[PDB]
């Protein structure tokens, strides 16, 4: 992953217990964006007809 | 043509009739059920012939 630079404080309870707060410069610097391939096939078959 | 006397006065008409025949060798059930499947034009006499 990513070394984030943090800090151990509450903050109007949107970190609470378990929650992450994160800046928006993070998801600027696309420090955390992945790429997925999905795989989808078609297939086609000599049916009775 | 004429309804009294006038024998000289006829027509001649004419029903043709036309035959076509379509042999298919060695049939296949996928063959066989696109021909059953498939409709053809009215008016149009098929006769089958099975061996």
């Amino acid at each position: 992953g990513q070394n984030m630079r943090v800090a151990f404080m509450p903050w109007n309870g949107y970190n609470f217990e378990d929650s992450i707060l994160v800046s928006e410069r993070v998801v600027q610097e696309d420090r955390f964006t992945t790429i997925h391939i999905q795989e989808l096939a078609c297939v086609s078959r000599d049916t009775k007809l | 043509i004429s309804p009294h006397v006038n024998k000289d006065a006829r027509d001649q008409y004419e029903i043709r009739t036309h035959l076509r025949l379509v042999d298919i060798v060695e049939p296949t059930e996928k063959t066989v059920d696109a021909l059953m499947r498939l409709d053809l034009a009215a008016g149009v006499d098929v006769q089958i012939s099975l061996g």
